[PDB]
């Protein structure tokens, strides 16, 4: 994946500093921390080679419950040039102001 | 209970206690421990959680779960015959009837050897932290903070920093308070007092509702017409 | 669309368990 | 490699899909290779999953500037899915070889976009404005619908497609 | 990067077909 | 995943790259 | 000597053992004698225990260098064990006198190599996964398997394979797979 | 063994070491250590000649619920070198970009 | 390039490093240049430090895969320092070219290796070992200390070395070890 | 080391194999 | 397999059990 | 245990030592 890794690192990076500043994590959130590095080294050992697509949905989509559940873990962004309603900057350029049977024309 | 217990977190608690300069020393440790007194010394039902769960018996005896306070009911998994207490000396000891239990510690003896039994117990609404967590019912948290104001006030005048007066104060309106909460997390709601007119109307009496999880103690007893 | 060598290891590591040598014939 | 129009048409019947290259110098060995339509059921993170919607492989059109630009118009009934509560993903090809004075990061072979079908939100938007005539109360399901909606809009800009679906089944379609 | 299963069944069949 | 052919061809070169 | 791979084949039908001995210049008169295979039924901590489950001697296959790799495909199911509910352990032996020259440590005849399915695993983690996938709250059951599989992995490598047996049968035993 | 008397050695220098410091160390854990050197005795000594596999594996399993009981006995750590995943360090040869008559094929 | 064997014997006598040259067919020119082993006192972020620990030039030896697999087996004892309270960069420099058409980034001249002695942490996990058995608690010690150890592997997988010798410092560097007896023992 | 009789068995079975 | 001195000693004092001198037949 | 020939060696040798 190589973003597994980055979250993960993230994660317990920030742990470590929360226990250097206080000393105390809720355990509700070390939870999903163990579950965090567990599924990477999971995927990034020699039991990668047991999931089909269908897995991986439901592997992908059971990680993103840990997404925002605590400051640790974070909604990862990715490199996104789509949106719901996109632009249209199509050009009209008819010809000789022609028409069809029916309709308008372009070049 | 009219009311429904919306759960808040313990330092709810702390934003009141604190308006009073002579609490200002209280904290969540403290906190922690004088609500905890005060929800036993209470002994609401409402205040804890319903929660069921099954184990299996090895040999008269079976392991109990962690956040167990107090038992509704014991009973048999498959027959779902409810169990009783066990007035018997002499269980699981052999020389050379109707089923029973006992519970003291994490360890429950039943009457039965290898069987498995459902436990309807209470145990206490915890927050995302291990903490307890209390009712926003403004009666609970009035109650609770007089509570720890009489505590911090017996210490404080045991040391002779308060007058006998202000303790005198805080006792009469702790315990009037104390009163209207026990009353006001008992007495039954308008659909608790269709159970309990279901339950004292019967012409014909039941009397087998332990036999049952309590499930028909509420039922109407429909009388036909001849 | 970029491979890494860890890739062509897990590649490798798949088709492994499906080939064998000579003398397994 | 970028939309032109990715529209759903009006009359709720196409699928609007108009692709074409980028116009700058060193595009010119690139080519589109192919249109793959995945839906909110069978998407994968990976790329465009195993047995997709629709698969589209633009050399059979035609028989080299003709393959730098693709319009597509696809019955949405032919593809067995409904318009209105469908959220099309629709992934797109290059199968071609930049310049090496590609400036770092430019160089990438696919691309994604989102679709849906905006005339269920505009009759919702038009039914509370309708409640919001009658007293002048805002109703409380309007601003829920439109926050979600914000929701939806930052997962698809950040790539969080998961979560994005998660939403959209959860609120837009139950 | 991620591969699943059915990412090497198409990977070793396309070996297969072309050897 | 969805391979493109250019994909396997750099699949096979890497694996007969230790001919 | 070393293990090259050891685990059980994707069909849950065969145990793979793959042996070879270390390229070392000292090592040129190391050869492999044998492999024992034992369960946590049969486990002793001194030795291959008697009456094992599969022993398996070297010089019968081959008719040098041969001697110094091992491959072996046994079928599970021939060895007349559960393929998802064993921990077979699998010792290995030199029947061979390094030179003199050998560093202090490295002259160890006796190996070992413990080996579980994990697809059973594999399979309770889907299952915690999906319950996370409703309402994203984490059982606690799923918190304490990993934990449990860590402790039965700093078991393995610390070599207190007796308490790893235990914490094996009293908690993954029954697995489905 | 060997092991058993390193295991007592340690154990009850630990034991004089807290009643050194102390003056006080629970009977229930000096019952723990008396069980060990009994047997470390018993082991070591003419009544060893009575002891089966069984016997021993019985003795071992009974030995380990002394493991992290006290401070005084500890886990014994063992020269070990596997794991319950191991490593794939197999290496791919193709061969003429030959296939068999099913399955691929390398050297 | 790659690493086959990176690992201290659990004797805690040698530092054992085992680096060959990958087999594909582009890397025959590239050869190894030296190896220079480095420790968490003497770090530097880019290349290795001007004073390291020590310091091999490969070329110094017969001179073709003589050169491409090459093995150390470092008495620790010689380098005076702890096997267990130490932490090992290994920096392993090529020497050569590879032939074009090669995949880019593989052509790295360079690959760096971390090495630490587990059985120290081993020995502190199995004190935590037993809470992993009682229910009603959480296993406290057993969760810190399998965070403090995936804390130091992440960190040097992904290549966060600083933070790495930040941590190592934090947690293990007061770790206590048996020192290999000099005198070689009768075994086998 | 330590034998169990299983180990005596062994060696003096065998030690009479070759005497 | 290392064998040292009192692993001999036993193994002696295994095999004294079933042997006698010439004395005794 | 297994006692390898070299270790039943082993023993002969050291028993037949005093012999």
């Amino acid at each position: 994946m190589d973003k597994m890794l980055e979250i993960s690192e993230e994660a317990i990076t920030r742990y470590f500093t929360t226990l250097s500043q206080f000393g105390y994590k809720k355990y509700s959130d070390v939870d999903k921390i163990i579950v965090l590095f567990f599924m990477e080294e999971m995927l990034a050992g020699e039991m990668s080679y047991y999931v089909t697509q269908d897995d991986y949905r439901n592997i992908v989509n059971a990680l993103y419950c840990l997404a925002g559940s605590t400051c640790m873990i974070d909604f990862p962004m990715f490199e996104s040039y789509d949106t719901l309603v996109h632009s249209n900057n199509r050009t009209f350029v008819p010809r000789i102001t022609e028409d069809s049977i029916l309709r308008s024309t372009e070049d | 209970m009219v009311n429904n217990i919306n759960w808040v977190k313990l330092p709810v608690i702390l934003d009141r206690l604190l308006r009073h300069p002579l609490l200002t020393d209280l904290n969540l440790e403290t906190a922690i421990q004088y609500t905890l007194d005060f929800i036993s010394a209470m002994g609401l039902p409402n205040v804890y959680v319903d929660k069921i769960e099954t184990i299996d018996i090895k040999e008269y005896r079976g392991e109990l779960p962690c956040d167990l306070i107090s038992i509704n009911q014991v009973r048999l998994h498959k027959n779902g015959i409810a169990l009783r207490a066990m007035t018997d000396n002499f269980n699981a000891y052999p020389t050379h009837g109707e089923p029973s239990f006992k519970t003291q510690g994490r360890v429950i003896f039943t009457s039965i050897k290898h069987e498995k039994v459902d436990i309807s117990y209470k145990a206490i609404m915890l927050d995302d932290e291990g903490l307890p967590l209390i009712p926003d019912n403004p009666i609970f948290l009035k109650t609770l903070e007089l509570y720890i104001k009489k505590e911090w006030f017996t210490i404080l005048f045991d040391m002779g920093k308060i007058s006998p007066a202000v303790l005198n104060n805080t006792q009469q309106e702790y315990a009037f308070k104390a009163g209207q909460c026990n009353n006001e997390f008992v007495i039954p709601s308008v659909s608790e007092m269709e159970a309990i007119t279901n339950m004292w109307n019967q012409l014909i009496p039941r009397v087998t509702e332990f036999r049952r999880g309590f499930k028909n103690l509420g039922d109407k007893e429909y009388i036909r017409v001849h | 669309m970029f491979f890494t060598q860890e890739d062509y290891r897990k590649i490798e590591k798949w088709l492994l368990a499906n080939s064998r040598k000579d003398t397994d014939f | 490699m970028h939309f032109n129009e990715l529209r759903i048409s009006q009359d709720n019947r196409f699928l609007i899909i108009d692709v074409s290259v980028d116009n700058q110098d060193y595009f010119e060995d690139v080519l589109l290779d192919s249109i793959v339509i995945d839906t909110q059921d069978t998407f994968v993170m990976n790329g465009p999953s195993d047995n997709p919607l629709y698969i589209y492989n633009v050399e059979d059109a035609y028989d080299t500037q003709q393959m730098k630009n693709v319009r597509l118009e696809l019955n949405i009934q032919d593809l067995k899915v409904s318009p209105c509560s469908t959220m099309f993903f629709v992934y797109v090809k290059s199968k071609g070889t930049p310049s090496t004075d590609t400036p770092c990061g430019f160089d990438k072979d696919q691309i994604l976009g989102t679709v849906i079908n905006l005339q269920p939100i505009y009759k919702q938007t038009l039914k509370y404005l309708k409640e919001v005539e009658c007293d002048c109360n805002i109703p409380k399901g309007f601003i829920d619908m439109i926050l979600k909606l914000k929701a939806i809009e930052l997962c698809v800009r950040t790539g969080n497609y998961p979560q994005a679906i998660k939403y959209w089944n959860k609120f837009f379609i139950k």
